[PDB]
RNA sequence: AGGACCGAACCGACUAAUGUUGAAAAAUUAGCGGAUGACUUGUGGCUGGGGGUGAAAGGCCAAUCAAACCGGGAGAUAGCU
RNA sequence: CACAGGUGGUCAGGUAGAGAAUACCAAGGCGCUUGAGAGAACUCGGGUGAAGGAACUAGGCAAAAUGGUGCCGUAACUUC
RNA sequence: AAUUCCUUGUCGGGUAAGUUCCGACCUGCACGAAUGGCGUAAUGAUGGCCAGGCUGUCUCCACCCGAGACUCAGUGAAAUU
RNA sequence: GAUGUCGGCUCAUCACAUCCUGGGGCUGAAGUAGGUCCCAAGGGUAUGGCUGUUCGCCAUUUAAAGUGGUACGCGAGCUGGGUUUAGAACGUCGUGAGACAGUUCGGUCCCUAUCUGCCGUGGGCGCUGGAGAACUGAGGGGGGCUGCUCCUAGUACGAGAGGACCGGAGUGGACGCAUCACUGGUGUUCGGGUUGUCAUGCCAAUGGCACUGCCCGGUAGCUAAAUGCGGAAGAGAUAAGUGCUGAAAGCAUCUAAGCACGAAACUUGCCCCGAGAUGAGUUCUCCCUGACCCUUUAAGGGUCCUGAAGGAACGUUGAAGACGACGACGUUGAUAGGCCGGGUGUGUAAGCGCAGCGAUGCGUUGAGCUAACCGGUACUAAUGAACCGUGAGGCUUAACCUU
């Protein structure tokens, strides 16, 4: 799971 | 021009008085006989099949046997076509010794190539192999990408893929004819040629002049 | 193989001496400087010989002017004149690649009187 | 990884069309004891080419 | 690449193989018949029969060379004594091979390895 | 085969006691430089009161290599270790008055003729 | 003499690789730290949820913690899907 | 889970070793519940390497290397 | 500067070439004296930098030994749809 | 009810607004070397220091180190240094919890590929009697780089300095293909040395284990750093461009009619695949020359006899190979193993004697052993057969051979 903040 | 079916016998050391050394590749050219002569009215090309060494006779087949026969022929290992120029004429049952090369400086050698089988990238296409270290993860010498995203959205053909390498028809041009041996049914051309010892190889006399 | 045992055996030489790994081997070797032909001595220690026919060969050792330097003499090549035992030693190993870690008196070989 | 869509029976059939097993092609009879067996391979009792090989 | 190479891996490491071989030499030479896989047999010819031929010129040095390679001193005397003397006139050949079908367990080839001369 | 970050004796009187080669020249991604072969060097280590001082930018030829020289009859010339002449950058003539131990015969041109002359052996 | 030194058991978990539908819901392999002390460990006992305990990370309190778990209020409420 | 994990005490042979380390063994107990072939790419765990030797890389990550006994000798800085 | 935006400040050292590092300058955007200032021997699986040794980290990969991959027999999953 | 970031790595592909190489027009173009513009995309189009950086600066190269598109190409291919979770600290803001495209130290990157695509390799059927070979080449792919030196010639040019075009020769860099003769690497299947320990009763001699115990060398094979070859000439049609003749337009005018030249682009030339080229082609050989029976009487079905050329299967196997495939061979035989001889590699075996108190040395002895190699040899294993494949091959028209 991967994150784009 | 005519050329001649030979067998590679191996590689061989030349040495010369002038104290160099000329590595040559040994290839016997037996005598080759003309089986068939092909016609421009018949077969719409000029050339000349020939075939070269024997043959058991309990392995040829029916078929085969009566080719050899209708040239008054034995049979040789195979059978082999080279195409005719203008003033170039043969007969069938004729006889071509490996004196034909007695006053050619280069030739061409064509054979199959020694078989290595599934190779990957790095060997058959020289790709540079990825990190050994610094974090690497099951992709050492892995091809890696193969494409740009979506916009292709595919692989191109004649993309380089690992797959088989080698067993493949391969020509060396403009190799030096260092000694034409009639005697012995020998010519040794200087450098390497394409296959193994012993495999059967096509010798023509160079095109690139 | 037999024609290609032929084609060498025609032109091997016929008065290459009999030597052993360890003999100090003094070689004429052939040297054109310009249109003249001339003959220089490489005389050293043989470390390494191998045996293939017309394809045999011997490396020479020396220390030249401070500097080691090895060579590496086809014995059957025409550059080669003649070769020479100038001393016979004594060594248990085929190849003497270890003198390559030592000089002066570390580096003496023993000579073989048999 | 996996699939966007199940496979049809016939997709499955067709990559099965050649998992279909070939028979032998026939069984040598040796020349004195006359019982059938594969081609290059004793017998039941241990004969091949007419010479009892095996004692059992 | 696999160009004109010789001997089969059979699965193990040199030392495995090696011991492997040895037991199943002096097993042969032991029962003059022997039940094994067939790529087995094929190795073992490469084995034993070097063997039998060492047997043949009796000597102290070859019998200590063929226990280095057995290291049973009753296949030592059973080599020189018996084998020996029997295949001294024969070249080569002293082992023959004959398939007996696929073991149930595994399915594995099967084959008996067996001495030319156990006619009696 | 002489690389970039290889380390070379000076087999001349210049002044410098070893050298860093720090680029291959002759060429576009040429990566070795055999005998005969001018390449661009870094002093690294020099002698006091010498003719060129340590951190100096230069080039020169390699005359001694481990790799060894191939002979047209296949024979071989290999040395103990690797070694080069130091060269003026302008004019490419040596800068020492003498050459240090042996050398190989692949340097018989016309602007190597110094060398030569000046060296002990061949 | 030593919260002294090197180093096994023992207690830890700094790095890398593997594994990541794993042999394993936290491990293996090669190295690594402490190893007479503020050490480590067996058995039993005490502290209970806005509370405990915490050489303090919001850490831990039965694979669950910025307020455990179980039952109940309860079909909480949901202008949202 | 017939799970490469965890689980407190007692017994403590031989040779080498300072040693309960380590190597090979005794008493004793085991070969770990799928095998048989082949000897492709590629992956994993390792061995070796011409010439160069950190040019790799965010970084000497990882590898390589050092490694034991006596004896000689051992700088700056020191809270001695 | 664990603090400096402008900024890779400027000068010096190291390197053939150093936005990092070391020394120095002070123009401290926005240090500072027990939410301590400045030093400090020893210690640190602590951060940064340099050198020797060392090497397949790399130029540039080659071969080899094993466990998988591949084929045969037996048993026989999974995410997804 | 998720389309994972910057940079690096690997692998790329296209555009031409061209960085180099190629062809031209002007030039305030003497030459050399440039400036500018036009045509041209075939090939080629740096390594390092600093920084997470792209970029940039610097060092040193190069014929040149092109500009862009491709999810600012590419994380179900790798990395995770920078940003952008939770820890902690500095400066700064806030009374405070906390906050800061401010800065610092640390910080889990999963997926066994169904489909498309791509790289390889097979099976089936088709190609209209069957079978074994050799071909034609529609089409497709690969390859297309370039420096320096010498000669021409110190000539043309220029006051000098300086220094050619156009044509030749030689030798390099990079890249690609092939191969092991050479130089080397590897060589846990070949020798030898040696440490610890255990064992074969013991001495001697050997074997097991300790990373192949640690080491020294090494056959074949594979292989690069090793050594052979390759890029092209030539031809056709052209781009920019330069022209001949020539009117419209009495002149002029490369163009309207008609001709000539012109580049690494294009079509060929060179190399490889290639008749599933369903448009399924051509050529040369080889094999099959019987009885009947039924009605739904037709490219019909069925019984008996027959089983050819050839293929497959099985076996021994290969410098062929994942498996298939492909090549060799199966007794009328050298396919594999063994055996014999030789060559290699290792380096003077064991036993015995002789010297020495002994370790050890010496003689027998370049001895012994020796894998994949070379030349031979039926000693072993490749069986007598079975199995598949048939029995003269549609219709129509045309031209011949005819009655
Ligand atoms: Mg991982
Ligand atoms: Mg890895
Ligand atoms: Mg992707
Ligand atoms: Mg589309
Ligand atoms: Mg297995
Ligand atoms: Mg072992
Ligand atoms: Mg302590
Ligand atoms: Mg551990
Ligand atoms: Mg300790
Ligand atoms: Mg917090
Ligand atoms: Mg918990
Ligand atoms: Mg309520
Ligand atoms: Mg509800
Ligand atoms: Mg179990
Ligand atoms: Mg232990
Ligand atoms: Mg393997
Ligand atoms: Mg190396
Ligand atoms: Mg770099
Ligand atoms: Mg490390
Ligand atoms: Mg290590
Ligand atoms: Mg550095
Ligand atoms: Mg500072
Ligand atoms: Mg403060
Ligand atoms: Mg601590
Ligand atoms: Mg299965
Ligand atoms: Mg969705
Ligand atoms: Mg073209
Ligand atoms: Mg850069
Ligand atoms: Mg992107
Ligand atoms: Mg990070
Ligand atoms: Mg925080
Ligand atoms: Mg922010
Ligand atoms: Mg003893």
């Amino acid at each position: 799971m991967f994150k784009a903040f | 021009m005519i050329g001649l079916v030979g067998k590679k016998v191996g590689m061989t050391r030349i040495f010369t008085e002038d104290g160099v050394s000329i590595p040559v590749t040994v290839i016997e050219v037996e005598a080759n006989r003309v089986t068939q002569v092909k016609d421009l009215a018949n077969d719409g090309y000029r050339a000349i099949q020939v075939t070269t060494g024997a043959k058991k006779a309990n392995r040829v087949t029916k078929p085969e046997a009566g080719h050899f026969a209708k040239a008054g022929v034995e049979a040789g290992r195979g059978l082999w076509e080279f195409r005719l120029a203008e003033g170039e004429e043969f007969t069938v049952g004729q006889s071509i010794s490996v004196e034909l090369f007695a006053d050619v400086k280069k030739v061409d050698v064509t054979g199959t190539s020694k078989g290595k089988g599934f190779a990957g990238t790095v060997k058959r296409w020289n790709f540079r192999t990825q990190d050994a270290t610094h974090g690497n993860s099951l992709s050492h010498r892995v091809p890696g990408s193969i494409g740009q995203n979506q916009t292709p959205g595919k692989v191109f053909k004649g993309k380089k893929m690992a797959g088989q390498m080698g067993n493949e028809r391969v020509t060396v041009q403009s190799l030096d004819v260092v000694r034409v041996d009639a005697e012995r049914n020998l010519l040794l051309v200087k450098g390497a040629v394409p296959g193994a010892t012993g495999s059967d190889l096509i010798v023509k006399p160079a095109v690139k002049a | 193989s037999n024609i290609i045992k032929q084609l060498e055996q025609e032109q091997m030489k016929q008065d290459v001496p009999s030597f052993r790994p360890g003999d100090t081997v003094e070689v004429k070797v052939w040297v054109v400087e310009g249109s003249k032909k001339r003959l220089q001595a490489f005389e050293g220690v043989v470390i390494a010989i191998r045996n293939r026919g017309l394809h045999s060969a011997f490396t020479v050792r020396k220390i030249s002017n401070g500097e080691g330097v090895e060579r590496v003499f086809q014995t059957h090549s025409p550059v080669v004149d003649s070769i020479s035992v100038k001393r016979r030693g004594a060594v248990r190993k085929a190849k003497l690649y270890y003198l390559r870690e030592r000089t002066g008196k570390a580096a003496r070989i023993k000579e073989r009187l048999n | 990884a996996v699939q966007q869509n199940k496979p049809t029976r016939s997709k499955r059939g067709m990559r099965r069309s050649h998992d279909a097993l070939t028979a032998v092609t026939s069984l040598s009879v040796d020349k004195t004891s006359g019982e059938k067996h594969l081609r290059h391979h004793i017998t039941a009792d241990g004969y091949y080419r007419g010479r009892k090989v095996i004692a059992k | 690449m696999r160009h004109r190479k010789s001997g089969r891996q059979l699965n193990r490491n040199s030392s495995h193989r090696q011991a492997m071989f040895r037991n199943m030499a002096g097993s042969l030479v032991r029962h003059e018949i022997i039940k094994t896989t067939l790529p087995k047999a094929k190795e073992l010819r490469r084995v034993v029969e070097p063997l039998i031929t060492l047997a043949k010129t009796d000597s102290v040095a070859n019998r200590r060379l063929a226990f280095a390679r057995t290291r049973d001193n009753e296949i030592v005397a059973k080599l020189f004594n018996e084998l020996g003397p029997r295949f001294a006139s024969r070249a080569g050949g002293y082992t023959r091979i004959l398939k007996c079908g696929f073991r149930a367990g595994d399915n594995a080839p099967m084959a008996y390895i067996e001495l030319v001369d156990r006619s009696e | 085969m002489i690389q970039e970050q290889t380390m070379l004796n000076v087999a001349d009187n210049s002044g410098a006691r070893r050298v860093m080669c720090i680029k291959v020249l002759g060429g576009s991604h040429r990566r070795y430089a055999g005998v005969g072969d001018i390449i661009k060097i870094t002093i690294k280590e020099a002698i006091p009161r010498g003719k060129v001082k340590k951190g100096d930018v230069l080039k020169a030829v390699v005359v001694r290599t481990k790799k060894g020289v191939r002979r047209p009859d296949g024979s071989v010339i290999r040395f103990d270790g690797n070694a080069c002449v130091l060269l003026n950058n302008n004019s490419e003539q040596p800068i020492g008055t003498r050459i240090f131990g042996p050398v190989t015969r692949e340097l018989r041109s016309e602007k190597f003729m110094k060398i030569i002359s000046l060296a002990p052996e061949v």
